[PDB]
C-alpha cells in the first residue's frame, strides 16, 4: 500500500547473558513511553505496546518486545510520485485521437511508454527489493505499460492501414462492409476517393480502440481507488 | 486508571467552549484520547482523536473545524475546544482512552455535559395540579405536580422526605419554548389521601431555590 | 547540513568549567606552580551529552587533558563531532534558512547537584571555519528547566539554536534556471503550426524535463509531508499545465486534418469559430473564394485550428503569468 | 467510512431468554494480522459506555460469561445467553479497522411482559395559570405497555396538531411499563374561545380509543 | 540458486590436538529472519580435514554449504516483463509504411531501450567471463537483430523515395519484386494501368519497399519465435 502503508516494526529485549532461570524480565508499562517524544513530520505514531513473551517448550527463554505501529504521512509521495504518475498515464490514450497523417503516433506513444518505465524504475529503486508482495502503485503502472505496448502494436496497424491506395491494396468486401457500415454506425461516425475510403477504415479503427481504452482506463480507478 | 473530565457547562449560541480531560494512573502520552459525542435523543458519534505524546490529531468529516484537540503534557490533561456553538452542540460529550489495534476503550470520563442557549437562571414555576371537578372519583387516584418555567437543568422533584419512594412517575424534562418543563404523578389510596399529607418538594439546585406545594382537593 | 536525513553535523569545542574542593593547593608550597595539566581521565567530570543525538556519539569521547588551577577550578576543553537532529523546512528552497538545535545537558545529576551555567550567551566563532555553503545568522544557547517522568527532579539543560541561512546562488544557477528555461517553452506549443509535425514532440519534451527536474528536486529535499517546497509546487503546476496541453495539442491536431471526406463541419462551429472569435483575437481571415468545395471545408478545418490554438495561447499566457505572480509574490513581500 | 447498522432497534425479551443482537458492515472490516476489530458496547441510561468484548469474542476482563460475539466478513452478532435487570441498556457496535472508527447504531434492549392496559387523565389549567396569561391542559397516560400509543387532540371536534407537545418517559423498573405525558399549551383568548377539549388514547390493550374530556364552559 | 559457503575450523591446533564434531549437520534455523528476498533450500555442515604446505600435520574444518534460492518476482517485474515488451516492438518497423515518417523513431528507440537495459543488468551481475546470463545471450542478440533491422529499414527507406528523375529501375528488380516475390507473399498488386510514366514508375518504387519490408517481416518473425525458444526452451526442460 505504499505510499499509504503502515509499517509494523518491533524491537526484541532480551538479556544475552541470563536465561529464565537467573533473571525475569519485567515491563514497567505495557506501552512505550512517549514522554519527551519528538515528533518525525515523515511518520506517524499509532501505538508503542510493549509484551513479554516466555517460550512454553523452552522454560529458558524470555524476552520484551515493543511494537512499533507507525503509519506514513503521505503527502510528500503523493505529490512527487503519484500525481506525475497519473498524469502520464493519461496520456496513454490520447494516441487513439491523434490523425495518422500528423506523423507522430509514435512519438506519443513511445514516450509515454519511456515515462512509464522510468517510473516503475523510480518506484522499485524506492522500496525494498522483495518478493513477497507488489506494491499496488507498481501494479498500476505495470498494466498502463502492458496496454500502452498493446497501443503501439495497434497504431502500427492502423498507420499501415492509413496509408493504403488502390494503387497497392484492394479492399475486401468484408472490410467495405465492417468498417465502412457496420462499425461506424455503433460508434456515431456517419461517414459523410477510395484512398480516402482506405483513410477512413483507420479513422474508425482508432475511434475503436479509443472507447475500449477509456472504458479499460475508467475501470482502471478500481485498481487505483482501492489504495488509499 | 482514570479519566477525569471538567464540569458541566452553558454555552451562548456563536460562542466556544473547552472541555478538559485528565488522566491519570498510566503513560498518558502513550494512548489515544478519543473524543464522543451523544446528544441527549440518541446516538454515540465519535469526535476524533488526539495522541498527547506527539501532536497527531484525526477528526470525522462531520466535526471537521467545528472541534479542535489540545494537549498538554505537563499537566496530564487533554482539551477540546468547540467552535460556533449552537442548539446541535448541546450533549454530553466523553473522553476515552483508546491504543488502535490493541486494548480497546476500556476507561470513560463521567462526560462533561454542554448546554447552547441566550436562557438566564430562571428558578422553577410549580403549579401543583388537582383532579379537575368534572371527573368521577375511583379507588385509586393519581396526583399532579405539575413543574415549568426553570432552567438551568436539573430539578430534583421528589416527595416529603420521600413520603412517597413507590409509584412515583417523574416524566423527562422538556424545551416547550424556550425553557424546561416536566410532571409528575403519584398513586395514592383515596382513603389516605385526606389523612396522609404528601407535597412535591420541588428543588433547583442551580438557581439556590427549594420550593414545594402540595395540591389541593377539589 | 543532511536536509535528505535532517541532521546537523558541526565539529565543535566543548568547553566546561568547575570547581573540584579536593584539587587545590598552595603555590607558595611548590615552587609557585599555579597551575597544572592533568589527564581527565583521572578526574571526576559532569556527564554533560547531546540529547538530541543521532547517528553519533552522546558523550565527549576525546577526553583531553585538563587544566587544573591552584584554587580548585578545572577547565576542560574537549573537542567533539556531533551529528543531532534537526527539523528541516524547504519552503523556500534554496532561499531557505535552517534553525537546527543542539541540546546539552548532565544525565544523571539533578538541578540540585550540577547546574549549569551559560558562558557567554553567543557561541564562539573565533576559529569558525567558513563553509561556503552556509552563513550562520545566530547561534545562541538558552537555559532551561525541566522535569522529566523518569524522575523527580528538575534537569537543567542548555539548547543551542543555529539559524544558519543557505547560500542561493550554487542551486539557483544549477536548478531554478534550467526550470524557468524549459517551462519558458510550454506556451509555444500554441503558436506552432499544425503542419510542421513537430508539436507533440515540442511538449512531450517539457514534460519529460519537468519531470526529470521533479525528481531532481525530490533527491535533495527531506521526504517530510509537514510542508511543501514552493519550487515543488511550481514544478507540479507546471506538469500539470503541460499535461493539459498535450490534450489539448493532440485535439488541435485532429481538429487540423479534417476534411469533407472525413468530418461534416456543424454550421455553429462555422458561425462562432470563423466569425466571433476571430474577431475578439484580433486575427483577421483574408476574404478569399475557392472554386473547389473539398480545399475550401479543409482550409477551414484548418483556420479552425487556428483559432482554437490562438485561444489557448492567450489562456496559458495569463494563467503561467498570473500563477506565476501569485505563488511567489507574496513569500517576497515579507 | 465503514457504516454499522444494527438490527433491531429494539429488542423486547423477557428474563432468561436468550437475546441475539445482529450487527452489519458496509465492507469486510478484517484485518491482516487475522484479527477483526469490532467492539461491543453498553450504556445503562445516565453512565459511560462500557466495554463488553472486543475483536469479535474476546471478553473483557469482568463481564458475565452469559454474553457471548461472534461473526465474520460484515456480519457479526452479540448473544446474551440469560437476560437480567441489570442487562438493560443500548448495545453498540464499534469497528476499529479501517480509520476513522465509527460506531453502530444502537439497539435498545428492554423486557416484555403481559400488556397493560393505558391510564388516561386529563387536568385542567390552574388558576395561576389563568392569572399568567396562558392555558396548561395536560394529559397523563399512565401504565401503559408496549410503546404502541398514539395521541390526538380534537377540540370541540376539530383536530389540532400544530404546537403539540410530545414527551414520553422510559421503562420503568418496579413495573416496567412506559408513561407518557403529552400536553398543549393555549392564550387565553384562544382558550376561552373554544369550548369542548378531549385526550384520545390509542393503545392496542383497547383499539377504541379512551376518551377522557372536560368542558370550559362546566 | 547460489550455493554460498562457509569454511570454519582451529587455525594453529591440528586434528591431534582440536578435533571439530558437527554439533547437528544442519545449520538452525530456530531464530531466523526471513528476508523476503531469498529462501534456504539447504544449509548443511560437512566436516573435512586436509593437510597444508605450511604445516605437517591435519587441520579439520567443517564446511558449510548455504543452498539459497532467489525470488523472482521482483527482479521478474522490474527488468523480464519491461524487456519483454520492449522485444514485442522489434519487429513493427518492418509493418509500419514508408510515408508515416517514424519507421527510424521506432527501430531507434527499441535499440536505445535494450541498450540501457543491458546495462542496468550489467550492473547487477558479477563481471565474471564463466558464465554469461540467459537474459544477458537474449538481449545482446535482440540488439544485434534490432541494429540489422535499422540497416534494413534505411535500406528501405531509400528505395521507397526513389523516382525515374534520379534512378532507374532494372528489369530484373521489375521482375523480381513484382511478379515473383509478391506472390510467394501472399500479396497481390491491384491491376492498375496508370498513364503517366514517371508517377506509375515512382508507385513502383513505393511497391518494391513494401515487398522488402514483407520478405524481413516474415524472417524477423520466425527468427525471433525460433531464437527465443531455442534458447529458453531447453533450460526449462529440466
Ligand atoms: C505487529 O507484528 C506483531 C508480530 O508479528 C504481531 O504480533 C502478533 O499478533 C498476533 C495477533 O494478535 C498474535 O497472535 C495471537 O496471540 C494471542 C496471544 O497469544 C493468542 O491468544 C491468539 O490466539 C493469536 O494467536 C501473535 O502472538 C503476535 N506475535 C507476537 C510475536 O507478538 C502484531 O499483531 C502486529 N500488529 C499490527 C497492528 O500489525
Ligand atoms: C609566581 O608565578 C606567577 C606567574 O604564574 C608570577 O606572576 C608571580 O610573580 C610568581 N611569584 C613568585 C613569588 O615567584
Ligand atoms: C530557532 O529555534 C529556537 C528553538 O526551537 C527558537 O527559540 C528560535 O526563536 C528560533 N529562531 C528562528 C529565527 O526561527
Ligand atoms: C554446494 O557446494 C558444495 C561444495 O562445493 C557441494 O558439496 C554441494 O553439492 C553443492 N550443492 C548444490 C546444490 O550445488
Ligand atoms: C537518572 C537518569 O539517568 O536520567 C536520564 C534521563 N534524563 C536526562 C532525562 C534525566
Ligand atoms: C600453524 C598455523 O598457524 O597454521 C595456519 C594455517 N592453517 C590454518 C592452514 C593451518
Ligand atoms: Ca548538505
Amino acid at each position: 500500500h505504499f505510499p499509504f502503508d503502515q509499517q509494523n516494526c518491533t524491537m526484541k529485549f532480551r538479556s544475552w547473558t541470563y536465561d529464565r532461570t537467573e533473571i525475569d524480565l519485567v515491563l514497567k508499562s505495557e506501552v512505550a513511553s512517549l514522554d519527551d517524544f519528538t515528533p518525525s513530520g515523515e511518520w506517524d505514531i499509532v501505538a508503542l505496546p510493549g509484551r513479554r513473551n516466555e517460550n512454553p517448550d523452552d522454560s529458558t527463554y524470555v524476552d520484551i518486545t515493543y511494537d512499533f505501529i507507525i503509519r506514513r504521512k503521505p503527502l510528500f509521495y503523493t505529490i512527487n510520485l503519484i500525481i506525475p504518475c497519473v498524469l502520464i498515464t493519461s496520456l496513454a490514450i490520447l494516441v487513439f485521437y491523434l490523425p495518422s497523417d500528423c506523423g507522430e503516433k509514435m512519438t506519443l506513444c513511445i514516450s509515454v511508454l519511456l515515462a512509464l518505465t522510468v517510473f516503475l524504475l523510480l518506484i522499485s529503486k524506492i522500496v525494498p527489493p522483495t518478493s513477497l508482495d507488489v506494491p499496488l502503485v507498481g501494479k498500476y503502472l505495470m498494466f498502463t505499460m502492458v496496454l500502452v505496448t498493446f497501443s503501439i502494436v495497434t497504431s502500427v496497424c492502423v498507420l499501415n492501414v492509413h496509408h493504403r491506395s488502390p494503387t497497392t491494396h484492394t479492399m475486401a468486401p468484408w472490410v467495405k462492409v465492417v468498417f465502412l457500415e457496420k462499425l461506424p454506425a455503433l460508434l456515431f461516425m456517419q461517414q459523410p476517393s477510395v484512398s480516402e475510403d482506405w483513410k477512413y477504415v483507420a479513422m474508425v479503427i482508432d475511434r475503436l480502440f479509443l472507447w475500449i481504452f477509456v472504458f479499460v482506463c475508467v475501470f482502471g480507478t478500481i485498481g487505483m481507488f482501492l489504495q488509499p | 486508571v482514570q479519566l477525569q473530565q471538567s464540569g458541566a457547562e452553558v454555552m451562548k449560541p456563536g460562542a466556544s467552549v473547552k472541555i478538559s480531560c485528565k488522566g491519570t494512573g498510566y503513560t498518558f502520552s502513550s494512548y489515544w484520547i478519543e473524543w464522543v459525542k451523544q446528544r441527549p435523543g440518541h446516538g454515540l458519534e465519535r469526535i476524533g482523536e488526539i495522541l498527547p505524546g506527539s501532536g497527531s490529531t484525526n477528526y470525522n468529516e462531520k466535526f471537521r473545524g467545528k472541534a479542535t484537540f489540545t494537549a498538554d503534557k505537563s499537566s496530564k490533561t487533554a482539551y477540546m475546544q468547540l467552535s460556533s456553538l449552537t442548539s446541535e452542540d448541546s450533549a454530553v460529550y466523553y473522553c476515552a482512552r483508546y491504543l488502535p489495534y490493541y486494548y480497546a476503550m476500556d476507561y470513560w470520563g463521567q462526560g462533561t455535559s454542554v448546554t447552547v442557549s441566550s436562557a438566564k437562571t430562571t428558578p422553577p414555576s410549580v403549579y401543583p395540579l388537582a383532579p379537575g371537578s368534572a371527573a368521577q372519583t375511583n379507588s385509586m387516584v393519581t396526583l399532579g405536580c405539575l413543574v415549568k418555567g426553570y432552567f438551568p437543568e436539573p430539578v430534583t422533584v421528589t416527595w416529603n422526605s420521600g413520603s412517597l419512594s413507590s409509584g412515583v412517575h417523574t416524566f423527562p424534562a422538556v424545551l416547550q419554548s424556550d425553557l424546561y418543563t416536566l410532571s409528575s404523578s403519584v398513586t395514592v389510596p383515596s382513603s389516605t389521601w385526606p389523612s396522609e399529607t404528601v407535597t412535591c418538594n420541588v428543588a433547583h439546585p442551580a438557581s439556590s431555590t427549594k420550593v414545594d406545594k402540595k395540591i389541593v382537593p377539589r | 547540513v543532511d536536509e535528505k536525513n535532517q541532521m546537523m553535523t558541526t565539529n565543535v569545542w566543548v568547553k566546561q568549567e568547575w570547581h573540584d574542593y579536593k584539587l587545590r593547593w598552595d603555590p607558595a608550597d611548590y615552587e609557585n606552580v599555579t597551575s597544572i595539566r592533568i589527564p581527565s581521565e583521572l578526574i571526576w567530570r559532569p556527564d554533560i551529552v547531546l540529547y538530541n543525538n543521532a547517528d553519533g556519539d552522546f558523550a565527549v569521547t576525546h577526553l583531553t587533558k585538563a587544566h587544573l588551577f591552584h584554587d580548585g577550578r578545572v577547565q576542560w576543553t574537549p573537542p567533539a563531532i556531533y551529528k543531532s537532529s534537526c527539523s528541516i523546512d524547504v519552503t523556500f528552497f534554496p532561499f531557505d534558512q535552517q534553525n537546527c538545535t543542539m541540546k546539552f545537558g548532565s544525565w544523571t545529576y539533578d538541578k540540585a547537584k550540577i547546574d549549569l551555567v551559560n558562558m557567554h550567551s553567543r557561541v564562539d566563532q573565533l576559529d569558525f571555519w567558513e563553509s561556503g555553503e552556509w552563513v550562520i545568522v545566530d547561534a545562541v544557547g538558552t537555559y532551561n528547566t525541566r522535569k522529566y517522568e523518569c524522575c523527580a527532579e528538575i534537569y537543567p539543560d542548555i539548547t543551542y539554536a543555529f539559524v544558519i541561512r543557505r547560500l542561493p546562488l550554487f542551486y539557483t544557477i544549477n536548478l531554478i534556471i534550467p526550470c524557468l528555461l524549459i517551462s519558458c517553452l510550454t506556451v509555444l506549443v500554441f503558436y506552432l503550426p499544425s503542419e510542421c509535425g513537430e508539436k507533440i514532440t515540442l511538449c512531450i519534451s517539457v514534460l519529460l524535463s519537468l519531470t526529470v527536474f521533479l525528481l531532481l528536486i525530490t533527491e535533495i529535499i527531506p521526504s517530510t509531508s509537514l510542508v511543501i517546497p514552493l519550487i515543488g509546487e511550481y514544478l507540479l503546476f507546471t506538469m500539470i499545465f503541460v499535461t493539459l496541453s498535450i490534450v489539448i495539442t493532440v485535439f488541435v491536431l485532429n481538429v487540423h486534418h479534417r476534411s469533407p471526406r472525413t468530418h461534416t463541419m456543424p454550421t455553429w462551429v462555422r458561425r462562432v469559430f470563423l466569425d466571433i472569435v476571430p474577431r475578439l483575437l484580433l486575427m483577421k481571415r483574408p476574404s478569399v473564394v475557392d472554386t473547389d468545395f473539398e480545399r475550401s471545408v479543409k482550409e477551414d478545418w484548418k483556420y479552425v485550428a487556428m483559432v482554437i490554438d490562438r485561444i489557448f495561447l492567450w489562456m496559458f499566457i495569463i494563467v503561467c503569468l498570473l500563477g506565476t505572480v501569485g505563488l511567489f509574490l507574496p513569500p517576497w513581500l515579507a | 467510512d465503514v457504516l454499522m447498522t444494527q438490527t433491531p432497534l429494539s429488542l423486547p425479551v423477557s428474563l432468561g431468554d436468550q437475546a441475539s443482537i445482529s450487527c452489519r458492515s458496509s465492507q469486510s472490516i478484517v484485518h491482516s494480522n487475522g484479527n477483526t476489530y469490532l467492539e461491543w458496547y453498553l450504556q445503562k441510561p445516565g453512565q459511560s459506555p462500557k466495554l463488553l468484548i472486543y475483536k469479535v469474542s474476546n471478553r473483557f476482563s469482568g463481564v458475565p460469561d452469559r454474553f457471548s460475539g461472534s461473526g465474520s466478513g460484515t456480519d457479526f452478532t452479540l448473544k446474551i445467553s440469560r437476560v437480567e435487570a441489570e442487562d438493560l441498556g443500548v448495545y453498540y457496535c464499534f469497528q476499529g479497522s479501517h480509520v476513522p472508527w465509527t460506531f453502530g447504531g444502537g439497539t435498545k434492549l428492554e423486557i416484555k411482559r403481559a400488556d397493560a392496559a393505558p391510564t388516561v387523565s386529563i387536568f385542567p389549567p390552574s388558576s395561576e395559570q389563568l392569572t399568567s396569561g396562558g392555558a396548561s391542559v395536560v394529559c397523563f397516560l399512565n401504565n401503559f405497555y408496549p410503546k404502541d400509543i398514539n395521541v390526538k387532540w380534537k377540540i370541540d371536534g376539530s383536530e389540532r396538531q400544530n404546537g403539540v407537545l410530545n414527551s414520553w418517559t422510559d421503562q420503568d423498573s418496579k413495573d416496567s411499563t412506559y408513561s407518557m405525558s403529552s400536553t398543549l399549551t393555549l392564550t387565553k383568548d384562544e382558550y376561552e374561545r373554544h369550548n369542548s377539549y378531549t385526550c384520545e388514547a390509542t393503545h392496542k390493550t383497547s383499539t377504541s380509543p379512551i376518551v377522557k374530556s372536560f368542558n370550559r364552559n362546566e
